[PDB]
Order: C-alpha cells, then structure tokens, then sequence
C-alpha cells in the first residue's frame, strides 16, 4: 500500500538513507500525482521534491526509482508554465535525455513524455530541449525498418512529443531542427495507426504555418499527395489536422497552391463543404478562399471541379463564421476571374446569398461584399450588362439593403456603397 | 494535448 500517502510522510521516505524507503516514497508521490481530482502539484513543487525525483532519474541500479521518479516529474511538467518550469529548473532535461537511452522501454518511453510536456509548454523551452540534444535519440528511437513492430502506445508517445518539438510560433522551430525531423515525419504519415496519424498532420500543420519557405520545406518532401489521401479519410481526428495543412499550404505561392490541386484536393471539397462538423466547413471554405485567389487556371479548376454550387451553398446556409469565409472566397474570384468566370459564378446564384449577407452586424463582411459587388459591376461594365445585374439586385431586396448601408458608421462601407447606388442605381 | 497527464 503505497495508495493516499500524506505528502509530511512522502518527504519522510525521500529524506531516509534508505533507497528502498525512498523508492517506496516515490512511488506514493507518482500515485498521489496521478489522481485526477486536482493533483497536488503546488504541494510537490514546495515540499521541495523535484531536485530528489531528478536525482532518482540517475540511479541508473533501481530501475524502479527511475520510472516512478520519471512518472512524477512527467505529471508536474504537464501542468501550468510555472510547474514545468519547476521541473525544468531542477535539470530534469538532460537527465531525462539520457533516460532516452535506458534498455527499459517503459522508462524511455515515460522520458519521452516528460521531454514533450517540456516542449509542449511553449518556444522557449521547446528550444531548449533541442539545444540539449534531444532530437538524436529521440529519432534514433524510430530507426527500425518497420515501424509496425513497435509497441502501439510507444509510437504513439514518441510521435506526439515529435509534434510538440514541431509546434509554436515566434519563434518557429530551428530551421537544421525541421530538417532533421522532416524525413521521420513523412515515415510516420505513411504508418497505419490513427493516433500516429493524426498527431503527424498536426506536426505537419505546425511547420506549414508560416512563411513560404517553411511550406516549402514541407512541399519539397513530396507529402502533400499523402495529406490528400488523409484529407479523405473517415475519421474526424485525421481529416481536421490535414485540412489544416493543406490550407496553411495554399496561403503559400501558386506554385504550392498548384501542387495541392495537382494531387488532387478539389474533388474532396463538395463532401468538405457540406460536412457535419462547422470546424470543417469553415476551415474547408477558409482554403477554397485562398485558392480563389490565386491564377485564373486555378480558379478555373475550381470552376471544373462544380464547386462554385458547394460555395453558393455555404454562403446560402453556413454558421455565420462559415458565411465569412465564403464571403471572402467570392471577393477574391471576382477579383482575380475573367469575365466568362464572374459571369458564371452569376449565373450559379451568387447574387441573392450576398444580398441577403449584407443585413449583417459584422462590419469587414459587408466591406467584402461590396466589393464583389462592385467587381461583377465591373465584369457587366465590360459587356454592356450593368442593367440586367442592376435589375437582378433590385428584385432580390439587395437595393434597400445597399441605400441603408449609405447611412453606416465605417467610412468605407457608406462610401462604396453610395458609389454603387450613384454608379449603377441612377 | 498540448500537456498530458499519465493516468
């Protein structure tokens, strides 16, 4: 019985010279840390506890101590910043990076746990755990040829704490770091399980948000294929990391814009666009967004694809986030599109949605639409039209919401709207 | 996710 210890009795243990006592003590604190009514980190952290439990990660004869000390200090550093602080302050790091090394696997396994609650608290100490020199053997850890012998929680671990060295902006992880870790990610994208799956999109997604260099490096490791096929997937866990990915990757140039269509992501939107889940309509509406504006042969694929409906569609009935992002898909197409392309997306129902989206609360949306607006005003300009459109907006109540909109707090939205009425309603 | 707790 090592179950409800007191943390006076478990400081009493740990103060013994008595290793066995110690052990004992420790293994009281591993199981008072892993209760889930409110753990008594703070009570841990001021016993002053953690400079013993890192020593306990050494004594490299008790294998025990090891992983009862390594458990503890694992379910500290998952709390606040302040409690893995505490951990990283008694040099819990390189110690845990040497139980890397340990032949048991539940030891290097709880290491590797430890070492990505670490990096999982944010940039600075993600850095720093790659400054000790993490990274090594954490990759050596995968250096089988066929992951498939691993233990299935095991790989798991390791591939989560992968994507905490991969996560967290301002900084970015060290350039030479995702270099290192990029081929074993892709490994890991290919690997059968779920979970491996889904937390190897998330690393994905973390190293291609951001500048175009960094999609790049992603890019340039041939994955996006892969996210495709993953963006197909049944399960809900896989298919929202690899949206992501793929969105962060079209906010990049054409060029990688253009790989996501070539591998052919379009022909999963008309399921994207009307999936259950809001997160996956938004996100997916978000991504059709930044491919609008990109080349005309690339709105023209969206064109090909028939998802100028699914966007009609979700900006007809969508969670008002949702509706945003098919506001913004549009006013990009109009402004990149020829005329033929504005002029289908026309005669595909656009009009009456948009109208209808400019009765609401929200300011930037209202500057969005006016400004398709005035972009299919300019397409019907360049085919003597402007009459017909004029009349389309009128029938449709579009006109009195435009004249209301002429009294507005922001100037931009009074301006362009009293340009269009004195433009095209006179 | 970003933190865990074991058990």
């Amino acid at each position: 019985g090592t179950v409800n210890w007191s943390v006076e009795d478990i400081v009493k243990g740990i103060n013994s010279n008595n290793l066995e006592s110690q052990l004992q003590a420790t293994q009281a604190a591993r199981k008072l840390l892993s209760r889930e009514k409110q753990p008594p980190i703070d009570n841990i952290i001021r016993a002053g506890l953690i400079p013993k439990f890192v020593s306990f990660l050494g004594k490299t004869d008790c294998s025990p101590i090891q992983f009862e000390s390594a458990w503890a200090l694992t379910n500290i550093a998952s709390g606040t910043s302040e409690q893995t602080k505490a951990v990283v302050d008694g040099g819990a790091i390189p110690a845990f990076i040497s139980l890397l090394a340990s032949p048991h696997a539940h030891i290097s396994e709880q290491a590797v746990w430890a070492l990505g609650n670490i990096a999982g608290d944010g940039s600075a100490f993600r850095d720093l755990v790659i400054k000790h020199g993490a990274i090594d053997p954490l990759l050596a850890l995968l250096a089988v040829p066929d992951l498939s012998t691993l233990a299935c929680g095991y790989l798991r671990n390791l591939t989560w704490t992968l994507s905490n060295l991969c996560r967290n902006k301002n900084p970015a992880p060290p350039l030479d770091a995702v270099e290192q870790i990029l081929p074993t990610l892709v490994r890991l994208l290919h690997h059968n399980d779920p979970e491996v799956l889904a937390d190897s999109c998330w690393a994905i997604s973390y190293l291609t948000d951001g500048p175009n260099e960094r999609i790049e490096m992603v890019v340039k490791k041939g994955v996006v294929p892969q996210l495709v096929k993953l963006l197909g997937a049944t399960e809900l866990p896989i298919v929202t990391p690899a949206l992501r990915a793929i969105g962060n990757i079209v906010t990049g140039t054409d060029e990688q814009t253009q790989k996501v269509i070539d591998a052919g992501a379009l022909a999963v939107f008309p399921s994207l666009l009307t999936n259950p889940k809001t997160n996956i309509q938004k996100e997916a509406t978000w991504t059709m967004s930044n491919i609008t504006a990109g080349r005309q042969d690339q709105i023209q694929q969206v064109v090909n694809h028939g998802l100028v409906p699914f966007l009609v569609g979700v900006l007809s009935k969508a969670d008002f986030k949702t509706q945003k992002e098919a506001a913004w898909a549009i006013t990009n197409y109009t402004s990149g599109g020829t005329v033929e392309q504005i002029v289908y997306l026309v005669h595909c129902g656009i009009i009456e949605p948009l109208m209808n989206l400019l009765s609401a609360k929200d300011t930037k949306i209202i500057q969005v639409i006016l400004d398709a607006i005035s972009n299919i005003f300019q397409a019907a300009e360049k085919l003597g039209e402007t009459e017909k459109l004029s009349i389309m907006i009128e029938e449709c109540g579009g006109l009195d919401k435009i004249e209301a909109l002429q009294r507005h707090e922001n100037e931009s939205v009074y301006k362009a709207s009293l340009n269009l009425i004195e433009k095209y309603f006179s | 996710l970003p933190k865990r707790m074991r058990r």
